[PDB]
């Protein structure tokens, strides 16, 4: 009921993490086997107090 | 002098008995449902997740 479903989701989070930060889901270190992520885009916007805007 | 009303000491009328404010019985009934078990020190295991 608990262990198997969690372990099953553990990879579903892994792919999502790889495609967003290019990180190893185990350790907060950048991966060497991954070249590009959706974070390394140059079109960034510094968040303010508005959040909505 | 004369004959007043203060001599008789007439009894007043009872409006009734009312609470001051509505009763606050708690909120833990809405948040988490009750889990009634038998008498004894209850235990349980939990797993954080992922």
């Amino acid at each position: 009921d608990l262990i198997s479903p969690a372990l099953g989701a553990s990879i579903g989070r892994a792919v999502d993490l790889i495609a967003f930060h290019g990180i190893d889901p185990a350790t907060g270190k950048a991966a060497s086997a991954v070249h590009t992520s959706l974070n390394k885009t140059k079109n960034i916007v510094d968040a303010t107090d508005s959040a909505t805007a | 002098d004369f004959l007043s009303v203060g001599k008789l000491e007439l009894p007043g009328s009872m409006i009734g008995a009312v609470r001051d404010r509505a009763i606050d019985s708690g909120v833990l009934a809405k948040l988490s449902p009750e889990q009634p078990t038998i008498f004894g020190p209850v235990k349980g295991a939990v797993f954080s997740g992922v």
